[PDB]
DNA sequence: GCCATTTTCGGCCTCTGTGAAAAACTCCCAAAGTTCCGCTATCAGTTAGTAAAATGAT
DNA sequence: ATCATTTTACTAACTGATAGCGGAACTTTGGGAGTAAAAGAGTCTCCGCGAAAATGGC
């Protein structure tokens, strides 16, 4: 999460997954905490669960979650897999000092 | 095409299990068992009976045993979610796996180098 | 969030007052999906008051935008809000969710923004191999010293050393007081500043 | 990605077998030579001439053009050759089971990436491609 | 920075026997990529001989090639031994000649 | 264009892409490929690991180009590091055995 | 080694104090001093000329070259 | 200066060995203080490492012996001390 | 927001035509140029036109 | 260094073994100071100080405090590429 | 053994910021933050003085 | 080789300044509890893709 020029800031996908998943892991705690109602209970268990899960691997559980750009959020299973993966635009091929 | 055609028969499924350790019905590499061959005639015990199957390039390609350059090639979640629960071991013994992890590849000036090592590995297993 | 508010209205509700169940809770549902938005819909958290601030700033340029059929400005939202315009600024400045890294820029779809985002916080290796010959150079200078002198800089300046020294432990080592430190250094530092001996170490300036 | 483990790894494996090599006939024409499938091949079981059992081209030797010339002089007509696919090397192929480099003209060197080198030769020209 | 006339004749001693990698993209095989030894010239472009052009499917209309400078004394005698114009005269695929 | 050191990105700690940002070419798949089929191993390793994102060891290369040295000490670059913190956070026990 | 201070020649503290009687200025005019001068001061003594005329070699002249500079 | 190498791969017999011991010997003349067995010329050491194999005067066995001479002989001097 | 002065500079450039630009007709026959031959040096007609 | 790539489950102890310290706030960054929150998940106490050896009480701003841990906030006094393996 | 629904793939270079909407006040309390003052550590600048070494003269 | 003098090495003291740390008080910010007519089932738009293979269901 780094500054831009002119005070905008840019950030990864997966603080807002990580966010979402701490959120919902801390009502769950709460609600455990105040002697819920069953069924509060289990939706929330049911949240965290797919939150874990869109951190993980977005949209193949469901309806992918989507931020502000309504666009799908990346996450890991996105940031290590495809064609612009880590594994095909930075491992096998890279950009390179010295050239020209 | 006969450097393809050779990386396409890779692959053997047992139909004569033997005293080696394979089972029935099941696809493993035709080298290994050509060793395990080797070795059990060497052992006077009866030796195994494959039949060689040919794989399109995809699949044999995603049939390697080292899971790097497998999950390199595509299908990335169906390999890790594999190895990961096999357990599997990388050697780093193609270029694949050399070049992500930026050592010599096996091949050309660093054959010598790789072959250096391997030397080594067995004298110290001793 | 609702259905703990919800909890918390049920915990305290009179019946005795003879309104009905809706009247209370709502109340306790909207202050808790409203909280629960102030502190968990921004990467960047703004504290409850200045999201009431951010809020009600939007509410009334909204209604001046009507008004008078043009952006307000900041002057004129200070005036109207009763805050000063300083103030006004600082909130504006303050109201800005952060940029994705995955959006594509321009026109292209398999580009993204954060592949032109630098590392600022690395070394130039010009920068670094300056620093060695700088060493390097310093070193060559007070080799050209009486140890006395030179040790005296090195320990006052933490030259291959861990930690900087004040005059107290650099005169201690030597047995002497803190004044014949004091004038050793400016002796070293005088008789450095002479161009005989000074031209290589002026280039890194 | 299916052949880039193809290491040209040993000199000879010491294997028997070999692929048969015959000229390429598609009627009542031959479509490509014996000598262009020969070049460059090292040879299985020894080439007898034709109604003799003089042993013209021995066991393990290159055919280059000065063997070809030869061959095409005695007419022979199927000879047997080693191959990649029947190699008996455990990891990879050896320099004789795979033969002349084409890219320097002598037998393949140890530590070749022979398959890289198939795959892009296979690879490149894909955009060329579309009884009396 | 300032471009003195004895920064030019480093240059020209620097770069004498140093081989320079040049590749046109796409590398459908690998004579896109061969090893040269440079001559300063005075311009822009990058002049390359007639001759590989067969062997980088490169035409002077717009074409563009990427240069890269190999470091350690491995790299310049890989350049100079395997990569080299020189030795990269007949086609991996075939055996005929690629300079033709 | 032409660079020989400039800027990095901000997590592959990679050479930046463009000419307005003074960055380097790309050397893709094929590339490695074509450097693969010729045998070059020690080009390849330059330009995978001093020449991309070995952060100590393009440092050390500088170094020692400007002594005169032509000689590297390559390491592990820092995308495969990514990788591996990405594979750990995916609940995956990764780790390089010695 | 032209018209230049004399602080320039690195000369000693005692050396300097008694040549800043300002008998002399720029190594041109010390060069043509000779040793009739050199020694006629009561404070340049016999390791003053040394240093002076070693000095001096450092800078390839000896004490009362003559120069028409 | 020299051009196609040819002769180098002739008396070596395999490109890549001839690289690494081309390398080998252009480290010991460029980092360390080996002069060259063959007139200079204006040429950097990959060439000159290049032209001392053609002319036969380094192979991997004179390499290799002599470096095994300098640890021998490094022992002894440590042992003299 | 957070903007106090904004300076803008235009700066007009004189490009001539060198080795390397792109130069075309109008049926497709697009090239680079290669070389700025000197005047003495390209062919000519019976009336000295170079 | 490394002779090869072992793959398999991460236990819950193995994970904790992996981990510098527990995230319990979603927390990023300050919107005033543009420090990290403490808890958060760019805390400087679990995965490392944001300044090259500092700590974000700035008490501890030289080399020669390297390795103490500060005792207003707990941040590492080390270099800031922890950050990029804690 | 055969449908029927999922799953994953789709060439290489170069330039190339985005998004833009969306609805509360009010009161009370404790903690962080700004500013000011006092005490203390540390140093640059200068002078004086005393005892001893370097050095020039004889 | 020996004497007398200037310079050197080492103490003390004063001037003047500056930065850092700690305490008192004030303003600013930040978190929390409360609001009593009644109000008591969501999106939310799209869907302009094809071919081959790997898994359930019978
Ligand atoms: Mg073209
Ligand atoms: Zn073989
Ligand atoms: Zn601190």
């Amino acid at each position: 999460l780094v500054p831009l020029d002119g005070g905008r800031f840019a950030t990864s996908d997966l603080n807002d997954l990580y966010r979402r998943v701490i959120n919902r892991n801390n009502r769950l705690k709460r609600l455990l905490e105040l002697a819920a109602p069953d069924i509060i209970v289990r939706n929330e268990k049911r949240m965290l669960q797919e939150s874990v899960d869109a951190l993980l691997d977005n949209g193949r559980r469901g309806r992918a979650i989507t931020g502000s750009n309504k666009r799908p959020l990346k996450s890991l299973a996105d940031m290590i897999k495809g064609k612009q993966g880590r594994f095909r635009q930075n491992l096998l091929g890279k950009r390179v000092d010295y050239s020209g | 095409i006969e450097t393809i055609v050779r990386q396409m028969l890779r692959k053997c499924t047992i139909t004569f299990a033997g005293d080696s350790e394979f089972l029935p019905g099941e696809t493993v590499e035709y080298s290994q068992v050509k060793i395990a061959n080797r070795k059990l005639v060497e052992e006077g015990k009866e030796p195994a009976r494959f039949e060689r199957e040919l794989l399109g390039i995809t699949k044999a390609s995603l049939a390697t045993e080292s899971f790097i350059s497998a999950a390199s090639f595509q299908e990335t979640t169906r390999v890790l979610t594999e190895a990961a629960v096999s357990g599997k071991r990388d050697d780093l013994r193609g270029l694949k796996e050399n070049v992500i992890v930026g050592r010599l590849i096996p091949a050309g000036t660093g054959f010598a180098y790789h072959q250096d090592r391997q030397a080594k590995r067995a004298q110290e297993q001793q | 969030e609702g259905n703990i508010g919800l909890m918390k209205a049920v915990d305290k509700f009179e019946y005795r007052r003879g309104y009905k169940f809706s009247t209370y809770a709502t109340w306790w549902i909207r202050q808790a999906i409203t909280r629960s938005i102030a502190d968990q819909a921004r990467t960047i958290r703004i504290p409850v008051h200045m999201i009431e601030t951010i809020n009600k700033l939007n509410r009334i340029s909204r209604q001046m935008l009507q008004e008078m059929g043009r952006e307000p400005l900041p002057e004129e939202l200070a005036e109207r809000m009763q805050m000063p315009e300083d103030k006004i600024r600082k909130v504006l400045k303050i109201a800005k969710e952060p940029i994705s890294m995955e959006t594509p820029i321009g026109d292209d779809e398999d580009s993204h923004l954060g592949d032109f985002i630098e590392d600022t916080t690395l070394e130039l290796p010009l920068d670094s191999a300056t620093a060695t010959s700088l060493k390097a150079a310093t070193r060559d200078v007070l080799a050209g010293l009486t140890p006395r002198e030179a040790k005296v800089l090195r320990m006052r300046f933490g030259i291959d050393m861990n930690t900087d020294h004040t005059l107290e432990e650099v005169g201690k080592q030597f047995d002497v007081t803190r004044e014949r430190i004091r004038q050793i250094e400016a002796k070293a530092l005088r008789k450095l500043r002479h161009p005989s001996r000074s031209e290589v170490l002026r280039s890194f300036l | 990605d299916v052949a880039q483990d193809v290491v040209v790894t040993e000199h000879d494996c010491g294997t028997l077998e070999g692929v048969v090599m015959t000229p390429h006939i598609e009627g009542g024409d031959v479509k490509v030579a014996l000598t262009e499938l020969a070049l460059g091949r090292v040879v299985s079981e020894d080439i007898l001439k034709p109604g003799t059992d003089e042993v013209l081209i021995p066991r393990n030797t290159l055919l280059d053009e000065k063997w070809c010339k030869v061959i095409n002089d005695n007419s022979v007509d199927q000879i047997k050759v080693r191959s990649v696919v029947t190699c008996d090397s455990d990891f990879g192929c050896c320099a004789q089971c795979y033969g002349r480099d084409l890219a320097r003209g002598h037998l393949v060197n140890q530590g070749e990436a022979v398959g890289v080198i198939a795959a892009q030769s296979i690879g490149e020209p894909g955009t060329q491609l579309t009884i009396q | 920075e300032r471009e003195e006339a004895v920064v030019w004749d480093i240059l020209d001693e620097v770069i004498r026997e140093h081989p320079v990698l040049l590749n046109r993209a796409p590398t459908l095989h690998r004579l896109g990529i061969q090893a040269f030894e440079p001559v300063l010239i005075e311009g822009k472009a990058i002049q390359l001989h007639p001759l590989v052009c067969a062997a980088y499917n490169a035409d002077f209309d717009g074409d563009q090639m990427a240069v890269h400078v190999p470091l350690t004394l491995e790299a310049q005698l890989e350049a100079r031994t395997l990569m080299m114009s020189t030795n990269n005269i007949l086609s991996p695929a075939s055996g005929d000649p690629i300079i033709v | 264009h032409a660079r020989s050191t400039g800027s990095y990105s901000l997590v592959t700690q990679q050479p930046l892409g463009g000419k307005a940002q003074f960055g380097g070419q790309r050397f893709g798949e094929m590339e490695v490929w074509a450097l693969e089929a010729y045998g070059a191993a020690y080009t390849l390793q330059e330009m995978l690991t001093v020449k991309s994102d070995d952060v100590n060891g393009r440092t050390k290369m500088y170094k020692n180009i400007v002594d005169g040295n032509h000689a590297m000490e390559p390491g592990m670059p820092e995308s495969f590091n990514v990788l591996l913190k990405e594979i750990r956070s995916l609940g995956i026990n990764i780790e390089l055995e010695d | 080694i032209l018209l230049r201070p004399v602080d320039d020649l690195e000369l000693t503290v005692r050396s300097a104090n008694c040549l800043k009687a300002e008998a002399i200025h720029y190594i041109g005019d010390l060069v043509q001093r000779t040793e009739v001068e050199l020694l006629k001061t009561p404070n340049l003594g016999k390791k003053s000329l040394t240093e002076i005329k070693d000095v001096l070699a450092s800078r390839g002249l000896s004490l009362g070259m003559r120069l028409e500079n | 200066a020299r051009v196609t190498v040819q002769d180098a791969v002739e008396k070596i017999g395999n490109r890549f060995d001839l690289v690494l011991v081309a390398a080998r010997r252009a480290r010991q003349m460029q980092s360390g203080g080996k002069d060259a067995l063959v007139p200079e010329e204006n040429d950097k050491p990959t060439v000159i490492a290049l032209r001392e194999i053609e002319e036969g005067l380094i192979t991997k066995d004179v390499l290799d012996a002599r470096e095994r001479q300098e640890q021998q002989e490094q022992e002894a001097a440590e042992l003299a001390a | 927001p957070g903007v106090l002065k904004i300076v803008k500079v235009y700066l007009a450039v004189k490009r001539r035509i060198q080795p390397g630009d792109k130069m075309a007709g109008r049926h497709g026959n697009k090239g680079v140029i290669s070389k700025i031959n000197p005047v003495e040096d390209m062919p000519y007609d019976e009336n000295g036109q170079p | 260094e490394f002779d090869a790539i072992k793959i398999g489950l991460a236990s819950p102890d193995m994970i904790r073994s992996w981990s510098f310290g527990e995230v319990k706030k979603p927390e990023t960054i300050n919107y005033r100071t543009f420090k990290p929150e403490r808890d958060g998940l760019f805390c400087a106490r679990i995965f490392g100080p944001v300044k090259d050896y500092e700590c974000l009480c700035g008490k501890y701003k030289r080399l020669k405090h390297r390795g103490v841990i500060c005792e207003k906030c707990g941040v590492e006094v080390t270099q800031t590429k922890v950050r990029r393996d804690r």
